[PDB]
């Protein structure tokens, strides 16, 4: 998974500018997780962190679950 | 006397809730409440009801307590909310009346001279009519018998107010049968009628067996009203009745045949049209 | 599975993922449904030799789509 | 934390019937009453029971929440064996739609003062036409949270299935001040059957026979309509290269009526001899 | 509880089962909601008569539809 890791962050970029700050952030939080499952690649999570902190309550639970 | 007692769905729902509330912790027999409603020419309309804290003892069948002031100020509150509701009786969930109920009915009569007690068997769900309305009567029994209190029965039925009607219909919304009926539900209605008639005849036969064996005393009256049942049999196989029955059966059968022919011709036309359409599509594909 | 067996983690995870109508955090459970699409060239106990093998793609190449 | 859209109010059948009956009774004037029950958990509001309160000239408002009546009824119902706590208040808006006005807003914050998770229930009695119960549940969102870049309620699940709300609430500022709570009526099996006992036909109705002199007239009428329909069907089919549906409906009516009458006749002939 | 149930999937360990059963008996809505999944995961395909018995005994005894 690590050596053959290749995720198109362009689609995540053009999605993260389309979210209107609805709850869909949580879905994005897991979507990249699916794109990064077992790849240990939180590059998007590190690069985009203010929006990562833009979500709280159970969204924080979801974000930590995605990171794990 | 009272000709009828029409019970709204609200009171039966309320007594269900009261019995569930009490028996959830206080495993006990009948729970007693008071039934309010509006009178008419002679027919009572039970509309709202409330629960009065009651206790009883199985010993001596007279150690009981139904609160007086509680009834009085529940009625005060209800009349303040709605003054059209008058005390018109009381209810208990016990399937059978107890030896105690005479005292409670007299206590209710103290609040309403024509007080009628409605037994609502919340626990059983069966053929129908979960409400039985009973009125206390007092007479010399005409034909020279020792006098007692006795609870004369008055017929009851379940009616509904428009708001209660829409409420209950929306409350079911998953098992309500079509009001148009259609063949399946008419046949099930006929089966239900047969089952109810069988159940009633079985109950009457059990009562007659009890009377004959001596376990119950011969009423000597009303029993001959059951004899009047026995005389009212139509006596089918009479020649005139048989001829008329066959005539009307054929009159209905010809209409049934005409409708069946109409349906068969319609189905044949539909099949011809469908075959033409599919052949048209097949030939137009090329 | 590869040998036609049923993969219990996959079915379990997809079930609890479909059970996301009532709980969003269960969505990550879908991770148990993924299986890597890999073949590993391990010959000895610890050796990964650079063995060269090709495919039989008839008309053209495929796989990794778009940038 | 913030409440969830998955939160729903469990209304008992008795409670709903009581509220609808009171709303109809008080029409055109607006009524109100407490909603006994228990919150049980964060995501549920169990409305076990509701009791009406005397109507006051001020209408649905805080001055019409007379504590003497409420306290006496509460303690005395608990004496009967009903020790619930107030979870909210229902009130009637005849011909207005399910929404909260400013006075309702004041009453709702007064209710939230003592019970944070109180629910304001709005019922339209006249609009509660047969087969349609217009009922809604609301709870206020203070301007502080929603202004400060915070969603009024987190959608932790997909229970936000609640359809697009009636536009009347939108004009009356539904989401601006009071988030609506999705509804879920709780019905037991005992109360379901004993509500079914309302329209249930008696056993004597199944074995009864329709008036024979009326059945013949009905057959004559419907068969004559079928004759006109057959003329129309012949004309339509011939001029082809809605008589059919009407003919099929008439046939269904005739067949069901005659078959049911015949079978009832046979059952009556065998049973009563 | 969710993590312990997921990680101990099908291990059939008595200690983890007992701890998750205590968590379910705590009756804390969300805590029980996760404890149900955890107890199912640890008992995954086990057919323990005790497990199913206790699970159903709590199932028709408790409120908090989320725990259901
Ligand atoms: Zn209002």
């Amino acid at each position: 998974l690590i050596r053959n890791n290749n995720t198109d962050l362009m689609i995540l970029k053009n999605t993260k500018d389309a979210v209107r700050n609805s709850v869909c952030h949580t879905a994005t939080v897991i979507a990249n997780s699916f794109m990064h499952c077992g790849t240990t690649s939180d590059q998007f999570l590190r690069d985009n962190l203010e929006w990562l902190a833009r979500a709280t309550n159970w969204a924080k639970f979801t974000a930590t679950a995605s990171l794990g | 006397a009272v000709q009828k007692v029409v019970v709204h769905p609200l009171v039966l729902l309320s007594v269900v809730d009261h019995f569930n509330r009490i028996g959830k912790v206080g495993n006990q027999k009948r729970v007693v409440g008071v039934l309010l409603g509006s009178w008419q020419k002679k027919v009572l309309d039970v509309s709202n009801s409330f629960a009065v804290p009651f206790d009883e003892d199985d010993k001596d069948d007279s150690v009981w307590f139904l609160d007086h002031d509680y009834l009085e100020n529940m009625y005060g509150m209800f009349k303040k909310v709605n003054a059209r509701e008058r005390i018109v009786g009381w209810y208990h969930t016990g399937p059978k009346l107890h030896k105690n109920d005479i005292a409670i009915n007299e206590l209710m009569k103290r609040y309403c001279p024509n007080s009628v007690l409605v037994i609502i068997d919340v626990k059983p769900k069966d053929l129908g009519l979960p409400t039985e309305a009973y009125i206390s009567v007092e007479e010399v029994h005409d034909d020279g018998t020792p006098t007692s209190k006795t609870f004369e029965h008055v017929t009851s039925e379940i009616g509904a107010e428009e708001a209660e009607e829409v409420g209950v219909e929306h409350l079911l919304r998953d098992i309500k049968d079509t009001t148009v009926g259609t063949l399946s539900q008419r046949i099930t209605n006929q089966v239900h009628g047969l089952k109810g008639l069988n159940s009633k005849l079985l109950d009457i036969r059990s009562y007659l067996e009890k009377v004959a064996t001596g376990k119950l005393p011969i009423n000597h009256q009303i029993i001959y009203q059951l004899q009047d049942v026995f005389n009212l049999l139509p006596d089918v196989s009479l020649q005139e009745f048989v001829k008329a029955f066959y005539l009307k059966t054929n009159d209905q059968m010809v209409v049934v045949y005409l409708a069946s022919l109409i349906r068969s011709v319609v189905a044949l036309h539909n099949l011809i049209n469908n075959k033409i359409a599919n052949r048209d599509a097949e030939k137009k594909e090329g | 599975s590869r040998t036609g067996h049923t993969h219990m983690p996959s079915v379990v995870g997809v079930l609890v993922f479909t059970q996301f109508w009532f709980w969003f955090p269960l969505s990550h459970f879908l991770s148990l449904a993924y299986t890597p699409t890999c073949v590993i060239g391990l010959n000895k106990d610890l050796k990964m030799p650079k063995v060269q093998y090709k495919s039989n793609c008839k008309p053209s190449t495929f796989a990794y789509p778009a940038p | 934390p913030a409440v969830d859209t998955a939160e729903q109010v469990y209304i008992s059948s008795l409670a709903l019937l009581k509220m609808l009956k009171h709303g109809r009774a008080g029409v055109p004037m607006e009524v109100m009453g407490l909603m006994l029950g228990e919150f049980v958990d964060d995501y549920t509001v169990r409305v076990i029971d509701v009791f009406a309160m005397p109507q006051s000239g001020t209408g649905v408002s805080v001055e019409a929440v007379d504590p003497v009546f409420q306290a006496k009824m509460l303690d005395m119902l608990k004496q009967t064996g009903r020790p619930e706590m107030v979870v909210g208040w229902y009130h009637s808006h005849p011909g207005f739609g399910c929404w909260l006005s400013g006075v309702d807003i004041n009453t709702q914050q007064s209710f939230e003062a003592l019970s944070e998770r109180a629910v304001a229930v709005v019922v339209d009695p006249i609009q509660s036409v047969k087969g349609k119960v217009v009922i809604d549940a609301f709870r206020l969102i203070n301007a502080n949270m929603m202004v400060l870049g915070h969603e009024p309620r987190q959608t932790t699940s997909n229970l936000g299935h609640l359809n697009k709300p009636s536009i009347q609430a939108l004009i009356h500022g539904l989401n601006r001040h009071y988030y609506s709570i999705t509804i879920n009526y709780r019905k037991n099996e005992l109360e379901q059957k004993m509500l079914l006992n309302l329209h249930k036909k008696s056993w004597m109705e199944g074995l009864t026979l329709q008036d024979y002199s009326e059945h013949c007239k009905h057959n004559e009428s419907v068969v004559k309509e079928m004759l006109e329909l057959a003329k129309n069907y012949n004309k339509a089919v011939e001029e082809e290269d809605d008589p059919k549906r009407h003919l099929e409906e008439h046939v269904d009516v005739l067949m069901t009526s005659n078959i049911v009458q015949c079978l009832a006749a046979m059952l009556d002939t065998v049973v009563f001899k | 509880s969710l993590g312990l149930g997921l990680a101990a999937m099908g291990t059939a360990r008595q200690d983890v089962y007992d701890l998750l059963k205590t968590n379910l008996y705590q009756d804390d809505a969300v805590t029980g909601e996760a404890a149900g999944l955890a107890l199912g995961l640890v008992m995954l395909g086990s057919k323990n008569a005790q497990a199913i018995e206790d699970m159903v005994g709590y199932a028709q005894e408790t409120q908090h539809e989320k725990i259901l």
